[PDB]
Order: structure tokens, then C-alpha cells, then sequence
């Protein structure tokens, strides 16, 4: 936005403006060139829901339960860029660089904390049509990397590419032919890459600034903790902004 | 603090009552232990 | 396999009411010794 | 020389200490109700109603 | 009566209603020294 | 917003109102003993034992 | 392990019976 | 949140002003020698 | 999982030495009440 | 379940401190 660029760093810091997306003014149309490229795509989640079996009035349907963020204002992706490829009919976007991941922890009713890497990493997003419109819909799959890298050590000093490979505080478990096979899933730290799905939807286009902006809805899986727990499905909604060039 | 209380009495338990109560608590413990342990 | 809370229920259910009665008997004899007036009263 | 089963009759004609002895029963009953509910919340599983 | 099969009729029964129709939820089926929750007896119920 | 540079943490004027009203309330009690006290009454000690 | 509790309660009951007989308060006249 | 902030600000300025005007209440004279 | 004998070791290790000292204090006050000679001596 | 024992021991210790302060034997001269 032009308003945010008018401010100093000292006027913004502490206020929480730096975690917000820019709002776009106007309904116009942008037709992307062959060398077109989204540059500073901001993606701000504003709602978080984790799927869990709930006991509503008499049955046990699956519901996305609204959850509260506890990692305070670190969740918004920004500076996402990548070329806009014009196909025969449709317009596609392949994100390449930028801060395209944000570790977020939400808390479920009951005290259950659900960490997840909110990401758009390796997003290939197919659109409908050839120009950016106030009814344009872009969407596609992305790759969710594992929330912990293989360098992450657990409380007992075990990790994927570093660490102990045994429960080292229980040395008598390494005895007999079976060994520590009952503790294999906790000693074997596995880097897992899952898939997520985001559906963006442009509703405001500023042609003089070459800026688009609308809403999205994304679903992905949460942290598996190196393959030690079963991940939960996390549904998120919010606002995005981008500049088209 | 108000005055010294004039209702203050002494408490007694003679040796017979001690043996009767020690027997009662041990026998109730003997009786009910098998049920508590289940 | 027996219930593990029953070890607490039996042993505290024995000892605490038994030591209450041992407490009551001992202070009865100490009160008689104090009123007797000799060598045990102090 | 009260017997053990008559020890609480010392507040029979002491209305100030009868109130005090009823406030202590009230403290123990309310303290049971607060701590029984805290124990029950520590072991309750509110996931499948 | 409204044109459903036997399998479709019985799938409409809520599991909360079927759980009440089970003798382990009878309060006159316990014991004086069988201590603890009802889940300590038969387990935690999972599925009809 | 906690890292922003507000006077006494006052970001809403509710907080300014309760700071005044809280401080003026004990002031008004304190003026019940030390209002109507003469300004020209001095002393030449390290400590004064004037009145109540 | 509960037979340790069962033995201790029975032997403890017999020790009370021993003290109730041989360490009894002797009935005295005057 | 901001209702709690009113309550804490009211509470802190209450006890701080008791501290301030109490030590202004001729406090050196409150010694057992005189007055 | 904790050791189940520790519930006995902690709770009898608390209560039995505590009730021994409560026993000693109460008979000290009862012996003083018997020697005092009035209404609590009997 | 052992946190019940840990809480009871700490709260029981603070109750002894309460009675040691407010139900203390008052030091008296003569
Ligand atoms: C910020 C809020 C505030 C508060 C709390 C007060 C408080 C007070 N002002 Mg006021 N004042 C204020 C702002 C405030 N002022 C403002 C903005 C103005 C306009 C500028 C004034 C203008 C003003 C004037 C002109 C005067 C006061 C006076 C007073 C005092 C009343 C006199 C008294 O002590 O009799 C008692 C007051 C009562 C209301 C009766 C209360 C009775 C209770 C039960 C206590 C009685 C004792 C009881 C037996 C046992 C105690 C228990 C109890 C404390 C719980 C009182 C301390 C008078 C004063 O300070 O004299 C020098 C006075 O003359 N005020
Ligand atoms: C609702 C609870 C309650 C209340 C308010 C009272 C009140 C009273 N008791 Mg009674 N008493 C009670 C229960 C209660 N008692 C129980 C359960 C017993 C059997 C242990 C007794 C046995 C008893 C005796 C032998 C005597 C009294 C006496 C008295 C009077 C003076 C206080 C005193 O010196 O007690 C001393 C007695 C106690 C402190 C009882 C101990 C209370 C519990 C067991 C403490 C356990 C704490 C622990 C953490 C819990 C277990 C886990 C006072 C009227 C005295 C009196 O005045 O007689 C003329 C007296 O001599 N009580
Ligand atoms: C609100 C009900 C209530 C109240 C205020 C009283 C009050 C009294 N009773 Mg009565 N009584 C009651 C109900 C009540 N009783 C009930 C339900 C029964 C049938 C069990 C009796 C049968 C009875 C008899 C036979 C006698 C009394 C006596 C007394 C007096 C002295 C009690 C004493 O010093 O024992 C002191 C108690 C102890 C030292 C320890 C007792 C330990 C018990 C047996 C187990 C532990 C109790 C447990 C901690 C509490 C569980 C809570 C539960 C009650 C909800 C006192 C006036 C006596 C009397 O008349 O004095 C002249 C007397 O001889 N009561
Ligand atoms: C009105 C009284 C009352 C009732 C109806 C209940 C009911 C319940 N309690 Mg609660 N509870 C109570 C008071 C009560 N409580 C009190 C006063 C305490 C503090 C001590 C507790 C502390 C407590 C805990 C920690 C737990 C319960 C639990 C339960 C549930 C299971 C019951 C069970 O399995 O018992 C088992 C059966 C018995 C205990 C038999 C009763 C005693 C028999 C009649 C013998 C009588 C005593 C005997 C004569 C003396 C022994 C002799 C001695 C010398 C050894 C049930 C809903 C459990 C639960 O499910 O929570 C989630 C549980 O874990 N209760
Ligand atoms: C000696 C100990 C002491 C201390 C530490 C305090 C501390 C405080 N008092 Mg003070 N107070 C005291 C004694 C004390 N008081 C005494 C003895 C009196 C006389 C009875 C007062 C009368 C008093 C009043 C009437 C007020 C305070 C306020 C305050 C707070 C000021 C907030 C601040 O610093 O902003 C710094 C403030 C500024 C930078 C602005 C002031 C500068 C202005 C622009 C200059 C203008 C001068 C003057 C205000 C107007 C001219 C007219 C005047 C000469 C008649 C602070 C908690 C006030 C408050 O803010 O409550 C929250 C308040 O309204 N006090
Ligand atoms: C002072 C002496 C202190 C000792 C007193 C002795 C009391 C003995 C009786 C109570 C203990 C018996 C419990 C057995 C041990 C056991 O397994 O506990 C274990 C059980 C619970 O069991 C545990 O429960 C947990 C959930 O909290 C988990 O499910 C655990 O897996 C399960 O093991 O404890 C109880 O149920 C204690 C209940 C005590 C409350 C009494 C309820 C009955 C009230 C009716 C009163 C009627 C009285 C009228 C007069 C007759
Ligand atoms: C830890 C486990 C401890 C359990 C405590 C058991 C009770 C011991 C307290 C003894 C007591 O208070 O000492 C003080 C008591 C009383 O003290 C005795 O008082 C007598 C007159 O009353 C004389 O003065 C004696 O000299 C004096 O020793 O001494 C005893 O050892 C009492 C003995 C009779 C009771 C023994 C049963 C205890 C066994 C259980
Ligand atoms: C009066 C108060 C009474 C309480 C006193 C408290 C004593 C507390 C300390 C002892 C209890 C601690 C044991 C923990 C519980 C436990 O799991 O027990 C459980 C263990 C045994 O464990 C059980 O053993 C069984 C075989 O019998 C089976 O194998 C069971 O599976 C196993 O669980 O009990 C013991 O080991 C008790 C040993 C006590 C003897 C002390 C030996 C040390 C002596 C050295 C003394 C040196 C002192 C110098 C001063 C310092
Ligand atoms: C079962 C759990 C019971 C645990 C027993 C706790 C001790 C209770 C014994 C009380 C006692 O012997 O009664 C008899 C004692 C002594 O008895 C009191 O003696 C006084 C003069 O010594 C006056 O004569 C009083 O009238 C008389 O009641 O009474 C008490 O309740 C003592 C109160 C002070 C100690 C309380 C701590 C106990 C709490 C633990
Ligand atoms: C958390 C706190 C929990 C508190 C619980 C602790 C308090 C519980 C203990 C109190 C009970 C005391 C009973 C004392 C016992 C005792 O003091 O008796 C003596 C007593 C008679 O007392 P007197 O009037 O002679 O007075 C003498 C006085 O010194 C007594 O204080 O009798 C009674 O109390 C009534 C009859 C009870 C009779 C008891 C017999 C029991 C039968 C035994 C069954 C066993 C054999 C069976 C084999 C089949
Ligand atoms: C033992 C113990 C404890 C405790 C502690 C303590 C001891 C406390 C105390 C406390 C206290 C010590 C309290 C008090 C209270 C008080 C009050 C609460 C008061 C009030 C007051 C007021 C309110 C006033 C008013 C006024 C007036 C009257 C006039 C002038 C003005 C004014 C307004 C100021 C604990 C917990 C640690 C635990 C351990 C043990």
C-alpha cells in the first residue's frame, strides 16, 4: 500500500502493522505480459481451524474447530515472488522465493497445542481466465516441508541427521536380540513432506498500481514431529495482496 | 483474644478403651482389607 | 492384580486412627501424672 | 474428664465457639467441594461427550 | 415405513441412543468394592 | 501494542482517567489532615512535630 | 505383596491381644 | 485485556499513592522518642 | 510410571513421624494442665 | 497421580507455616 510506505520504521514497530497485508482499492483488470511476475505477495491468515471429532448434540461428526493462535503476530507470509505463466487459456503462478512459510501454533479446546508450518512452498496455482479480475480464482497444491529439520534434537538428544539413534538414558534396553525395537518410532526421526491446497480468489484490482488482492482458503497438515504423531488437518482463511508488474 | 474460656474440659481415654479401640481398628482393617484390595 | 490405592486405604486407615487413640491414652496418663504431683509432673 | 465421644459438647453452651465450630465444618465442606472438582477436572476427558 | 431398508433405518439410530441400551450403563450392575469409573470396568466406549 | 512509546503505558484515555482519580482520591484524604495547614510555620530542627 | 499386608494386620492384631491381657489395667478396690 | 489494564492501573495507583502520601504524612515524627 | 511403594514411603514417612510429634506436644500440654490444678486436671 | 502427593505436601507445609506464625507460643516475661 502507499500508506504503509509513507511511514518510518519507528512508526510501525510495536504496532502490529508489519504483520498485516495491504488492502487494494478498486475493481479493474490487469492482463499479465509474457514476462509478468508477482513480486510482493502477502498472505495473511485471519482464521484457523483444526479438524477434530466433536460431540455435538447427539452424534460425532468431523468438524473444523476454531483455534486460538499462541505464537503472537509471526504468521503472515510476505515478499513471495515468482513468474506468472500464461498458458493457452489459463493463467498460472509458480512461486519461487520469499518468506513462504511461517511456523504457527494454535491451541484447541482442551489445551491441545497444534503447531504447523503455514506455507505456500512450491505452489503451482492455476487460474481461470487470462486477466486478473474481481472474480478471478487462482488455486493449486503446494509442498509442506516437515516442521522440524533433521538437525533438530529432541529432549533426549535424538534427531534425523544428527543426534543419538538410541534412547541413551535406558542403556539396558539395548539387550537381547530385539533391542530397542519397541522404541523404533521415537528413535527413527523421519523427514516427511506433505501436500496442502490453497484457493485464492481476487476481488479487488488496482490497475494504476498493478496490485491485486482478495481472499483465500487453505488446508494443510500439521506437525508430525519427525513421524512420531499423526498430523491434524488445519484449515485457514484470510486475505492476500500481490503486485503484478 | 477475649477471656480464658470456662468451658474447657479434660479428655480421658483409659487403658481399657485404648485396647478396645486398637482392637476395633485392627479388626476392621483385617475385615475390610480383602475388599479394598479386591 | 489388586488395586494399588488399597495399600494406602488399609495402612493409613489403620495407622492414623490407631495413633489417634494412642495419642488420647498417652495424654490421659500424662494429665494424671501431672496432677499426681511427684517426679513426673515438672 | 470427658469421654472421647463427648469432646465436642464443650461448645454446647458457648455460642461464639459453636459458630466457630460450624465455620470450620463449612470450611472443610467447601474445601472438599473445591478440591474434589479440581481433582475431577484433572482426570476428566472432554473429547467424546 | 418411509421407504428405507433395514440397513438404512438402523444407521439412523444415534450411537448415544444405542449406548443407553447397554447393561454396562445400568447403575444396578456394579459392586460395592469395584472401585472407580465405569470405564474401569469394560473400557472406554469407542464405536457401536 | 507493548513496544510502542506511550507515556506511562497510557494508550487509552480510560487509563489516564483512573490514574488521576486514583491519585486524587488519596490526595483528598491527605488534604483532610494537611490542608488547612499554615504555610509560614517553620522550625529549626531536623524534624518537625507540628500537629495532626 | 498384599499378603505382607494381610500377615502384618493379623500379627498386629495378636500383639494388641497380648498387651490387652498381660499389660491390662489391674482392677483395684479402694 | 484493557479491562484488566484499567483494573491493574487503578490498583497500582491506589497502593502507590498510599505509599506516597503516607510518607508525606509527617513520617519522621512517627518515632518513639517524640510524637 | 512411578514406583508404587513410594506412596507408602512418603505418606507413612510423613504421617507417622508427624503424629509422633503431635503426640509428644499434646501430652506435654496435658501434663501442664494436670499440674495446674483447675478444671482441666480431673 | 503423584502430583496429588506433591500438591498435598506443599500445601501441607504452608499450613504448618501458617500455624507456626499465627498460633505461636507467645514469648512472655515473668
Ligand atoms: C477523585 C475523587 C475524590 C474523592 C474520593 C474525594 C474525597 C473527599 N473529598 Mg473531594 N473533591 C474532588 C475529588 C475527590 N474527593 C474534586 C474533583 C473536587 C472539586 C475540585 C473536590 C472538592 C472537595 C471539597 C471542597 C472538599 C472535598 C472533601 C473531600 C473529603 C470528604 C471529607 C471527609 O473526610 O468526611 C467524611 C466523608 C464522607 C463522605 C463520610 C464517610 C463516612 C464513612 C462511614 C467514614 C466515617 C468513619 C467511620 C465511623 C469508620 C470508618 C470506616 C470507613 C472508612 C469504611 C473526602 C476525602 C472535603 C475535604 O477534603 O475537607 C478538607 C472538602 O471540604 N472535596
Ligand atoms: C469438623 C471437624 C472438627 C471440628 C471443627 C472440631 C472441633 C473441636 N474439636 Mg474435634 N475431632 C474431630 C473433628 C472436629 N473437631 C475429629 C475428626 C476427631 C477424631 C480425630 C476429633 C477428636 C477430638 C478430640 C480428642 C478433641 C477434640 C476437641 C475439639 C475442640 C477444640 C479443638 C481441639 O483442640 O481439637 C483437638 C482435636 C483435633 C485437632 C482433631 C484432629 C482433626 C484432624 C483429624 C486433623 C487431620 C489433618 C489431616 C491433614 C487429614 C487427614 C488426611 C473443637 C470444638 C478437643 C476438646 O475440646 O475436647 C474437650 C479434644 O480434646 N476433637
Ligand atoms: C449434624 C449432625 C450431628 C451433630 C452436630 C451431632 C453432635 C453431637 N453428637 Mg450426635 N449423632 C449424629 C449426628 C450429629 N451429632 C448422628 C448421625 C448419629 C448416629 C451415628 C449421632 C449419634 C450420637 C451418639 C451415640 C452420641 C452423639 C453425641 C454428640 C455430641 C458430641 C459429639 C462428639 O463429641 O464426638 C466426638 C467424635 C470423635 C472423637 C470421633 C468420631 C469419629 C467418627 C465415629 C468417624 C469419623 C467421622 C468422619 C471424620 C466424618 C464423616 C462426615 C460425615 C458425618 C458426613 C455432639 C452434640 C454424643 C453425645 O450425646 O454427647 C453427650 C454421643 O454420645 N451423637
Ligand atoms: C456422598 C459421598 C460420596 C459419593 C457417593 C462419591 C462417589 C464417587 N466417588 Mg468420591 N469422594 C468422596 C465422597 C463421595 N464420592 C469424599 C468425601 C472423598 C475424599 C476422601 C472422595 C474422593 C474420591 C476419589 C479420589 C475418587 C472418588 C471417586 C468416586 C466415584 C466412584 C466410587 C467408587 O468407586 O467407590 C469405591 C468404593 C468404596 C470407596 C467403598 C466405600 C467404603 C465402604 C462402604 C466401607 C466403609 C469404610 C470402612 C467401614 C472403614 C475401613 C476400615 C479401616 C480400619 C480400614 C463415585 C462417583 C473416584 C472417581 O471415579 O473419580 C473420577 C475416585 O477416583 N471419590
Ligand atoms: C512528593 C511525593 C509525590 C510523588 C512522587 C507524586 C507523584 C505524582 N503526582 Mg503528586 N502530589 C504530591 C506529592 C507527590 N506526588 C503533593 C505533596 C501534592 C499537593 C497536594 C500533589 C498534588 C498532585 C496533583 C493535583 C496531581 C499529582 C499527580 C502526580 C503524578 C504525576 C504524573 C507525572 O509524573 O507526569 C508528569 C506530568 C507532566 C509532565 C505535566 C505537568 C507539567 C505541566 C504542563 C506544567 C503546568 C504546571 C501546573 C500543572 C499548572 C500551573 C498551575 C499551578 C501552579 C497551580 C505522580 C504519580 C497528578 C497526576 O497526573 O495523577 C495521575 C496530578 O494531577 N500530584
Ligand atoms: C483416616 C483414614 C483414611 C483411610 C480411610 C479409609 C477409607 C477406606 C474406604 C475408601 C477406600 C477404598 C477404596 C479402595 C482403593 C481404590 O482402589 O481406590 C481407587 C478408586 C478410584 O480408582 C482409580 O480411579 C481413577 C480415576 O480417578 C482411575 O480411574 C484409576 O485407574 C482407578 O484405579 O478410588 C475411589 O473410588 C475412592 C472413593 C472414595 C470415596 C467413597 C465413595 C463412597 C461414598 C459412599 C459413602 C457411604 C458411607 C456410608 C457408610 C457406609
Ligand atoms: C513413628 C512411629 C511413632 C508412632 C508414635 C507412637 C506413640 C509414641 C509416642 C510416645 C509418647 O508420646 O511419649 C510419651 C509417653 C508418655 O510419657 C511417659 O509418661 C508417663 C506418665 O504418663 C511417665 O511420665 C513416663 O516417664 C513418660 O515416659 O511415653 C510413652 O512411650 C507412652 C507409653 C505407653 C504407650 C505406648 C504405646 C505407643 C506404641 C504405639
Ligand atoms: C516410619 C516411616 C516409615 C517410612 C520410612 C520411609 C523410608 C523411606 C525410604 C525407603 C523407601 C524408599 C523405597 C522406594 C519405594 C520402592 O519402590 O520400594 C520398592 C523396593 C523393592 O521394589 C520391589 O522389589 C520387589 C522384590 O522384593 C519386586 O522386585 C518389585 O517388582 C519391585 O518393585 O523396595 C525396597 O527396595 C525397599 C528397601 C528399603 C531398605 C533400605 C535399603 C537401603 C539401606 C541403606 C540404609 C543406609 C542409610 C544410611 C543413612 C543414609
Ligand atoms: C485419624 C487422624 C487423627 C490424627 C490424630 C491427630 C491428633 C488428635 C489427637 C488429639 C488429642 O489427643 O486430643 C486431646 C488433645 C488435648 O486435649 C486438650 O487438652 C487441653 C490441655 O492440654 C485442654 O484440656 C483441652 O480441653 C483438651 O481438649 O486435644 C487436642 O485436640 C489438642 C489440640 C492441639 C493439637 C492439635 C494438633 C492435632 C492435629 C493433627
Ligand atoms: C480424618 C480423621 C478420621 C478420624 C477417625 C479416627 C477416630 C476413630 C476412632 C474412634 C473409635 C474409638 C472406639 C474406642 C473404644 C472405646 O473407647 O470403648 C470404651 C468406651 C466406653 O468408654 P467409657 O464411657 O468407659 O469411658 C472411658 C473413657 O476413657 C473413654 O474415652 O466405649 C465406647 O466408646 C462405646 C462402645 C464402643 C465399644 C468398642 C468396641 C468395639 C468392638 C470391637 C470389635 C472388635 C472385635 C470384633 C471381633 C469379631
Ligand atoms: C502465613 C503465610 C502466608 C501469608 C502471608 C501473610 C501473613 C499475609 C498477610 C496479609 C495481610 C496483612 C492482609 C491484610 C489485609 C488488610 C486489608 C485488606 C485492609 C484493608 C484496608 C483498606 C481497604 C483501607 C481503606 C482506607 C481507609 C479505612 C481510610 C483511609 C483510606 C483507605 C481507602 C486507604 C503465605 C500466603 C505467604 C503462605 C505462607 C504462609
Amino acid at each position: 500500500k502507499s500508506q504503509i510506505n509513507e511511514l518510518s520504521y519507528l512508526q510501525v514497530k510495536g504496532t502490529g502493522l508489519a504483520n498485516r497485508c495491504a488492502e487494494v482499492v478498486g475493481e479493474d483488470s490487469i492482463k499479465p505480459k509474457p514476462g509478468a511476475k508477482l513480486v510482493d505477495m502477502c498472505i495473511e491468515p485471519k482464521a484457523w481451524a483444526v479438524e477434530e471429532e466433536v460431540g455435538k448434540a447427539g452424534k460425532t461428526e468431523k468438524k473444523f474447530v476454531n483455534s486460538k493462535v499462541m505464537t503472537r503476530q509471526t504468521y503472515t507470509l510476505d515478499a513471495i515472488e515468482g513468474p506468472i505463466t500464461v498458458d493457452g487459456g489459463k493463467i498460472t503462478f509458480n512461486e519461487k522465493e520469499g518468506i513462504d512459510y511461517a511456523a504457527t501454533t494454535v491451541q484447541l479446546p482442551g489445551g491441545e497445542r497444534v503447531p504447523f508450518l503455514f506455507t505456500v512452498k512450491d505452489l503451482v496455482a492455476k487460474g481461470n481466465g487470462d486477466t486478473f479480475k474481481p472474480g478471478f480464482q487462482m488455486g493449486g497444491d503446494f509442498n509442506t516441508p516437515s516442521y522440524r529439520t533433521g538437525l533438530f534434537l529432541d529432549p533426549k538428544g535424538r534427531g534425523g541427521t544428527t543426534g543419538y539413534d538410541m534412547a541413551v538414558a535406558l542403556p539396558a534396553l539395548q539387550l537381547g536380540e530385539e533391542g530397542d525395537a519397541e522404541l523404533f518410532g521415537e528413535n527413527n526421526k523421519v523427514f516427511d513432506i506433505t501436500q496442502g491446497r490453497i484457493e485464492m480468489e481476487v476481488n479487488k484490482v488496482n490497475a494504476e498500481d498493478s496490485e491485486i488482492g482478495g481472499v483465500f482458503v487453505a488446508t494443510q497438515l500439521s506437525d508430525t514431529d519427525m513421524g512420531s504423531k499423526t498430523p491434524k488437518k488445519v484449515l485457514t482463511k484470510g486475505i492476500f495482496y500481490a503486485k503484478v508488474d | 483474644m477475649t477471656g480464658p474460656n470456662p468451658n474447657k474440659q479434660a479428655v480421658e481415654l483409659n487403658r481399657t478403651s485404648l485396647y478396645w479401640g486398637l482392637l476395633l481398628i485392627f479388626v476392621l482393617a483385617v475385615l475390610f482389607s480383602s475388599y479394598f484390595f479386591n | 492384580e489388586v488395586q494399588f490405592g488399597a495399600y494406602l486405604a488399609v495402612l493409613l486407615g489403620t495407622f492414623l486412627p490407631a495413633l489417634f487413640l494412642v495419642n488420647l491414652f498417652i495424654q490421659t496418663e500424662a494429665r494424671k501424672a501431672g496432677k499426681a504431683g511427684g517426679q513426673d509432673s515438672d | 474428664a470427658l469421654p472421647w465421644y463427648r469432646v465436642h459438647t464443650v461448645v454446647l453452651n458457648d455460642p461464639g465457639r459453636l459458630i466457630a465450630v460450624h465455620l470450620m465444618h463449612t470450611a472443610l465442606v467447601a474445601g472438599w467441594a473445591g478440591s474434589m472438582a479440581l481433582y475431577e477436572l484433572a482426570v476428566f476427558d472432554p473429547s467424546d461427550p | 415405513s418411509e421407504g428405507l431398508s433395514e440397513s438404512q433405518a438402523w444407521s439412523r439410530i444415534p450411537d448415544k441412543l444405542a449406548f443407553y441400551d447397554y447393561i454396562g450403563n445400568n447403575p444396578a450392575k456394579g459392586g460395592l468394592f469395584r472401585a472407580g469409573p465405569m470405564n474401569k470396568g469394560d473400557g472406554i466406549a469407542e464405536a457401536w | 501494542t507493548e513496544g510502542t512509546n506511550e507515556w506511562f503505558g497510557v494508550d487509552d484515555l480510560r487509563l489516564l482517567a483512573v490514574l488521576f482519580l486514583g491519585h486524587w482520591a488519596i490526595l483528598s484524604l491527605w488534604l483532610g489532615s494537611y490542608g488547612d495547614s499554615n504555610e509560614d510555620e517553620d522550625f529549626f530542627g531536623e524534624i518537625d512535630y507540628s500537629a495532626r | 505383596m498384599e499378603a505382607l499386608v494381610y500377615t502384618f494386620l493379623l500379627i498386629g492384631t495378636l500383639m494388641v491381644i497380648f498387651f490387652a491381657v498381660f499389660f491390662r489395667e489391674t482392677p483395684r478396690i479402694l | 485485556m484493557l479491562t484488566l489494564k484499567i483494573l491493574v492501573y487503578t490498583t497500582v495507583i491506589f497502593f502507590v499513592s498510599l505509599f506516597i502520601f503516607g510518607f508525606l504524612s509527617s513520617d519522621p515524627s512517627r518515632n518513639p522518642n517524640r510524637k
